[PDB]
């Protein structure tokens, strides 16, 4: 239901788990659910604002007449072309290498601060999720939830 | 949280990796139709209001195609091979004037000048009357010749001459190129011993900043008339340009039946310019050559590498995503 | 023997030390050696797979005539292996700091599968080799390699 | 695990750190022979088939070097500076014809045309017989002349003339350019005047997409014959080319001694053009110009740069080599 | 004081807090502090040590003769500019997302290392100064900040 | 550790945040004088040792400006627009001359040659004595020329002639470019009749490595005299020059009034050049053409992209800082 996944609700792409005898309180920490988003906004916004100068024609240049000259003009924007990708796509893989390594911190820092709330009683193993020594009810799991 | 997960994104290092939901950075773009570039003026003709007129018409002052040019900052190629639509023959293929326009487009700012460079009653070769034609008809339908140039008939003493010599003096203002449109009036035998007294084939040359030029008449046997006023003629000009870096002078070689300098071109600055197609509808905030206009849906975009002016995507060789989610995680 | 290293067999290449009363027992996880064969080798085919157009001569330009034109050409073929050779050392460069700052993930991740399989039984520190509190003989070993 | 681990590889951030195994990214390739590139048809000589020719009396249209040249993709520039081996003795570094050979090379398809551009015979200047000449033996050891010109020689009335002018036809399809060939014969005064009538210097023009240029012939004073058949001669020739890009005629002016145009080359599409030296021995993945054919064992090459054609290792400017392993733990 | 911050002395640099009931004892690791002005040596070096070749003009492109060339050369000259900026920007920039994102394991690396040298007695959350069972003066302090 | 920690550095990311302390990598230069470059030899003018001299004057040959080029590396191009000091009037532009010491001061190694290329006496056009000006003093004041020319004026028989051929040798040693440097002279009427024997427009050529030129003397009307020795003429001449490519000839084709080359340019390698302005005060490690010399402080810097020579700060877009601290993290 909550540990490795089913074909549920996603809407608010929670980062972990519930845990306690009390049913199966369920809370969302929507402080982190934002920062994902706002996390992902600011690497797509530092992408989208790479900005290059654009290639033109050279003004002296005149077809035909000038036509050795012209075929050097390509040859430099289509070497321009592969440069200007190859750095983007740098860029883009770097960006993506990072997101994908981001996985365990996120998961591992979330982990943490829970055990900060709760306090030194409990430790896990596998998926993680921290398991208390007490009975915790979904008002106290909604206040874990909102720190 | 996991979900679906089969959108592959690609890493510097691990190669291709499954992820819950990718961000599209890249689009396709589809042709469309070229456009204003959005703020920046555009310049699609020499002469939008010099109706009935192509660019070189414009380029040659031919009568009527006088007026203003508009400064601009962006151009369209429209003729890769400009054309004429009046006035006199013109032996096109012979020189390097169609490509005028083309040059002229790529100056952000283009004048025609307000006074004749040379005199050309009075000049070497003696007195002259300056030759109009029925082809070349003016804003009271009289007979006129091209703005640019005049043509130089002797109004006496019609007898051969030696190779004379004009300075084209500077005229335009300091940083401004000064292009001097020149050429050269030929007919068959018996015209050219009426009209200018020397039936054999004249010489002419040019030369400005080191670049220098030579050509000989042709007499008779004139290649069939095209792109010109409709009349019939029985001879031809040789229209060609000099182009005359700012503070330099300039100089023109000839014997009889030259079309000597009148108003030249003054020019500053530059335009971008790319190749394109007329007319231009609407805006766009990219032109681009191969595409038309662009709106930049997305900061990057596949298809085919092209020049392009504007506030435009990146061309990039792959579609390109970003993760937006953690990797994929089978629901087990 | 196992700690700190000597002129030993590294044929297995092995990413964790051994435990225990039962003399020395020894066994290796085969599935970490080949991830970590696998691994370096997505990481070089992703640089071997590295490709940009290749320069050639205009084929307008003809040699004297056009001597001025060829002089920049020149210029551009020898910027732009600059250009491309930095991009490859900065793909190389940034390859080998991630490599290189792997290492104490692969050990610490090879640490905690141990704490996985063990139990909450023990802690260690410095190298920090996993320690039971029970003997386990080759056979274990064997099975704790294995999964 | 830990072993002996001085291999040395290098971090953006961190400098030089010590590893316990790499895998080295680049080579240094070691020169060896040029190669046919692997599956990709590669140009040596323009024709591989006339046997005892060079590629500038393929280009020239000499006798007995007619033939087909393959169409290719990739091209080696085996001559930099190309000559002649027979006919008529050329003064060859009075224009720019010794680079006609690398202009055709250059070219993905090129053929030689059917049919005379020019009919020389009758042309301005006068009925004309043809001339041969002993230097240039044909496929029966007539006395022949190059196919792409003909000799123009008066057949009465061996007078002086004025610049006459051809407008050369472009007679290849749409996309091909089509390349002229044309010159000029001279003579000493003596056989001037019982050859053309005019023992005086003859002038010469020629124009083609603004392109102009102009010679004056040499009468008698001639340099030594090299690079031709090997009969002594008292004339020689000046051989040049025009190009016309697709859709445009050009022009040529004459006097006597007019060698006028017959057979034109028409070309397209471009060659892949490396520099480099023939014969091809075998094939190889990657032809590079200094190094001749490589196989591409590693990605990266260090070592000298140049331009290359094929699967090529890319040039980096120092040794490459990932991490394989860990840092180096000493043994404590 | 030691924890927050405050307007005091910044000399030390010092990654870690003291803990204690022997009023506030104070010592710091000054091999931690030259380890992190060298690395950050180190990464300044690899930055400035980058070197691009030059740009100047054509030998045989004269003024004005040859206009139409020099309009490409300027051309390349200016794009090659925007390449090599932009190499540089993403070098920089890589290099500080690295710095950035360093910070967290000097801090955790500092902790773990109090836990290696005084023992598996105590956990910490929050800040997670380690805290000891037993009490330590300036001379153990010194000690442990020392080795 | 916290310290009051606004900077603000960028990342590739995360996009900008707060830190307590950075590094800048990039410095705003200063415009400052030109220098000599440290360490490489930096050439000012042609021949530092040619006083009253300009690079003009050295590159033709002036009376009293020969002398020896020092061999230099690194060359700062001081005129754009190069000029004369002395001598005979030159009309400098009617052709390509002024830029003749700029194609020089791109040469590593630059001598003039120590032999005449041609035999200037015994020449076509029959016997010559050579001209001399009073306008062009020599070391011991007597009447010169230009050492790179001699002005041919026929002894006897001064009568018109037809264009004559001169085939300019190849004299410098190979791997050398050969400049050689020729022209014409021309008077009015009078002194045409009286000093050549021919007072129409005399026609020139000249080809080296396919290009080729032509000029047209003019007789009479000459423009006003300036860059001169002072002494007033009545003709004046025209100046220009050939580059012969390593390992060939060139050919000049004249009538009456010609300049033969005599001494001639032999130069190779190459030297690095950049824009900029002499004097050339102390030394610096990076000569950049924007801001003269700088002695690269920081490894990047900002502002206007130039050229530039030497161990130079590479231009970026933005200012540049490394984070030295960790993260803002505020007293709480
Ligand atoms: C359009 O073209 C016509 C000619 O094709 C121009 O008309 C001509 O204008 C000139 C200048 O005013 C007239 O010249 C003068 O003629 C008188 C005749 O007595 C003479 O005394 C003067 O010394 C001078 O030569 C010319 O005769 C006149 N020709 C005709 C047929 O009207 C007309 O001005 C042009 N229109 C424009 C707007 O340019
Ligand atoms: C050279 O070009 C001129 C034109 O500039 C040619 O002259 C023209 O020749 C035609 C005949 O072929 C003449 O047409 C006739 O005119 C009379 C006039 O009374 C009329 O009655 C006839 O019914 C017919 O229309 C035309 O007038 C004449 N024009 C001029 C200005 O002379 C000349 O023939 C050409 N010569 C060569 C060798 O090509
Ligand atoms: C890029 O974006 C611009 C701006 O949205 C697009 O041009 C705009 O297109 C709309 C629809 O064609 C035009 O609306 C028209 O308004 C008049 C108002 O009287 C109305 O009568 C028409 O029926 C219609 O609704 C709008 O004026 C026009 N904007 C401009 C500045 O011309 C453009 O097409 C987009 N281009 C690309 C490549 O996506
Ligand atoms: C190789 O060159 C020789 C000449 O050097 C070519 O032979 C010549 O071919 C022409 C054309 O068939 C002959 O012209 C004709 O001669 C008869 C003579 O009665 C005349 O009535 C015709 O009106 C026409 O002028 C020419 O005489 C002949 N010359 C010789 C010496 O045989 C030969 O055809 C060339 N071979 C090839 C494959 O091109
Ligand atoms: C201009 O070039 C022509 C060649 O095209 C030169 O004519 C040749 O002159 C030589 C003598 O120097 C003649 O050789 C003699 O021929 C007779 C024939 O009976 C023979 O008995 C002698 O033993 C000797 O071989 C040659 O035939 C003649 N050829 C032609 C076609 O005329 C001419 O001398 C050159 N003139 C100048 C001013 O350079
Ligand atoms: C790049 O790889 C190719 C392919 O391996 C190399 O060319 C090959 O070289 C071998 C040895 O020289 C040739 O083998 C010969 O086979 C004949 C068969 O009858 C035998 O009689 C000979 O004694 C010999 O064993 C093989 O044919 C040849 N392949 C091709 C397509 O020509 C090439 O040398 C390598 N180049 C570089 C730069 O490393
Ligand atoms: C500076 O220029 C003057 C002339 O403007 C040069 O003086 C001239 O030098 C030549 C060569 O030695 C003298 O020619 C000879 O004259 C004698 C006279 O009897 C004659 O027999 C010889 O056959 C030969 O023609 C010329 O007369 C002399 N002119 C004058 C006025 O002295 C002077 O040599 C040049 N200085 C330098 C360093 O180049
Ligand atoms: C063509 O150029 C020549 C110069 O090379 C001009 O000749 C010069 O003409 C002036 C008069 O305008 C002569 O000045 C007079 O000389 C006599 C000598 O006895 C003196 O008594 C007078 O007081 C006055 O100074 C000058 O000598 C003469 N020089 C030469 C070398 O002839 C000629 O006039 C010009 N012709 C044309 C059509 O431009
Ligand atoms: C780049 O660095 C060089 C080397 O420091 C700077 O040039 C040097 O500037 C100093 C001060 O102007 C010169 O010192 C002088 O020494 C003489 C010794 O007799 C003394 O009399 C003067 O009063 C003065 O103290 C030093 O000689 C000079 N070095 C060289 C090789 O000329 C240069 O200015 C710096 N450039 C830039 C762009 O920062
Ligand atoms: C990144 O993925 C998240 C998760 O799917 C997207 O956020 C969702 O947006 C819909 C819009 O109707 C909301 O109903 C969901 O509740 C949101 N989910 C979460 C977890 O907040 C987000 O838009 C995606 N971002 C980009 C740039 O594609
Ligand atoms: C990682 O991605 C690859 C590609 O998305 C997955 O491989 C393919 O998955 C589809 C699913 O419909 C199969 O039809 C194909 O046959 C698979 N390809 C091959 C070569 O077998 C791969 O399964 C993904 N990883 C995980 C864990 O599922
Ligand atoms: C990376 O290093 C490993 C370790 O040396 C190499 O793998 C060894 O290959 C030999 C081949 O005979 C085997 O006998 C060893 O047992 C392998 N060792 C391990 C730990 O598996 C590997 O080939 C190297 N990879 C590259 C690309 O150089
Ligand atoms: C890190 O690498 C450097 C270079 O490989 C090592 O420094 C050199 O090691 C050799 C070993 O034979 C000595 O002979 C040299 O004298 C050393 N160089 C200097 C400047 O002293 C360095 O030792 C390696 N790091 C470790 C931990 O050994
Ligand atoms: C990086 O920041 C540190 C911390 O401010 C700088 O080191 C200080 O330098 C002053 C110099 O007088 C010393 O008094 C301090 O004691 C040093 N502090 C520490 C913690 O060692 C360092 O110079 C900066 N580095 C760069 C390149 O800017
Ligand atoms: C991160 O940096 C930004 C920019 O340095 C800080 O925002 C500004 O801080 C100054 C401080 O004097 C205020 O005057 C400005 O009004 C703030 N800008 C805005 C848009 O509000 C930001 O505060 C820094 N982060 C932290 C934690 O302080
Ligand atoms: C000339 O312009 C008018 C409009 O002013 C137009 O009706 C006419 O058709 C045009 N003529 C030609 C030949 O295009
Ligand atoms: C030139 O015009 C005449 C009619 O005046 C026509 O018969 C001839 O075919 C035309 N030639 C060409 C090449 O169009
Ligand atoms: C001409 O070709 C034949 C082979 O067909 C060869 O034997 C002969 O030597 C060649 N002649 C020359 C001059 O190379
Ligand atoms: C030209 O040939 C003659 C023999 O016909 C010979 O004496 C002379 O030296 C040769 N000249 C050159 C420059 O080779
Ligand atoms: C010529 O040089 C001397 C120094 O040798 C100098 O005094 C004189 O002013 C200079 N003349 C001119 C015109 O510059
Ligand atoms: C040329 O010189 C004369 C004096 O000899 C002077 O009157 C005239 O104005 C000058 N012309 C120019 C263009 O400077």
């Amino acid at each position: 239901f909550l540990e490795g996944g089913w074909e549920g609700m996603i809407a608010g792409w929670h980062g972990y788990t519930s845990h306690g005898a009390h049913g199966v309180a369920v809370a969302a920490d929507l402080k982190s659910t934002q920062e994902a988003i706002n996390k992902i906004t600011k690497n797509l916004n530092s992408l989208s604002e790479l900005e290059v100068k654009n290639l033109q024609r050279l003004s002296g240049a005149m077809d035909e007449l000038h036509n050795e000259i012209l075929e050097l003009d390509e040859k430099v924007d289509d070497l321009r072309a592969d440069t200007i990708s190859s750095q983007i796509e740098l860029a883009v893989l770097l960006s993506n290498e990072g997101i994908i390594n981001s996985e365990d911190e996120h998961l591992l820092a979330l982990e943490r601060k829970l055990k900060k709330m709760l306090g030194p009683s409990a430790v896990e193993i596998g998926n993680g999720c921290f398991e208390t020594k007490h009975k915790c009810n979904q008002t106290c799991l909604d206040r874990i939830a909102a720190g | 949280t996991s979900s679906n997960s089969p959108h592959v994104v690609k890493t510097a290092t691990q190669g291709e990796v499954n992820v819950t939901g990718v961000i599209p950075l890249t689009t396709t773009p589809t042709k469309s139709h070229f456009a204003n570039l959005k703020g920046t003026e555009t310049r699609g003709k020499l002469c939008p209001k010099c109706l009935n007129c192509t660019d070189l018409d414009v380029a040659l002052g031919r009568p009527k195609c006088t007026g203003k040019i508009p400064s601009a900052r962006v151009s369209i190629l429209h003729e890769v091979r400009p054309v004429t639509s009046g006035c006199f023959p013109i032996m096109h293929d012979r020189t390097k004037i169609r490509q005028l326009p083309n040059l002229l487009r790529g100056y952000e700012h283009v004048r025609l000048s307000t006074h004749n460079v040379i005199n050309a009653e009075d000049a070497p070769g003696g007195p002259y009357k300056i030759g109009t034609s029925g082809s070349c008809p003016n804003i009271t339908n009289g007979n006129g010749f091209f703005a640019t140039m005049a043509w130089a008939v002797p109004d006496n003493k019609k007898t051969a001459t030696n190779p004379l010599t004009i300075e084209v003096p500077y005229v335009c203002t300091e940083g401004e190129d000064q292009i001097t449109v020149w050429g050269f009036h030929s007919d068959n035998e018996t015209q050219m011993a009426k009209l200018y007294g020397d039936s054999k084939p004249q010489k002419f040359t040019s030369s400005a900043n080191g670049v220098t030029t030579h050509y000989v008449s042709q007499i008779g046997g004139f290649p069939n008339q095209t792109e010109d006023g409709g009349l019939p003629q029985s001879g031809r000009i040789v229209v060609d340009y000099m182009v005359q870096k700012s503070g330099k002078t300039g100089t023109i070689t000839y014997q009889r039946g030259i079309l000597l300098p009148q108003k030249v071109w003054c020019a500053s600055g530059r335009s971008k310019v790319i190749k394109g197609s007329l007319p231009l509808i609407g805006e766009a905030d990219c032109l681009h050559e191969k595409y038309g206009g662009l709106n930049k849906s997305k900061p990057y975009y596949t298809g085919e590498h092209a020049k392009a002016i504007g506030n435009c995507p990146i061309w990039v060789k792959t579609p390109l995503k970003l993760a937006n989610g953690t990797k994929y995680r089978p629901p087990a």
